[PDB]
């Protein structure tokens, strides 16, 4: 539950219609990409130290 | 729409998710249908019938 409305995928169909589910899924995508970028950077740090 | 297939996918009374079900042990109060585990999701039971 990273974003505001994030039930696995933001309101897939059953919680919202298309034109705004686009926006909420987009928020969730952006946040989940940021998390994955952070994960890669920290893996690089530990790999250098190792 | 009954527990004939313990295959992937299902819809609970309050939530809808894809999952594989089995008749397991006896954990849970049995007073509430959905039991969770320390996070968002439910390793909880169908609690059907």
């Amino acid at each position: 539950t990273f974003g505001a409305i994030s039930a696995s995928i933001g309101d897939i169909i059953q919680r919202l219609d298309v034109l705004e589910q686009d926006a909420q899924i987009d928020r969730l995508i952006n946040g989940r990409l940021t998390t994955l970028n952070a994960f890669v950077a920290q893996q690089l740090v530990r790999s250098e130290s190792a | 729409a009954s527990q004939l297939g313990n295959c992937v996918e299902y819809s609970l009374y309050g939530v809808s998710g894809r999952g594989v079900f089995q008749n397991c042990t006896a954990v849970g109060v049995r007073q509430q249908r959905f039991v969770y585990d320390a996070y968002q999701n439910l390793v909880g039971y169908y609690s059907d019938d």
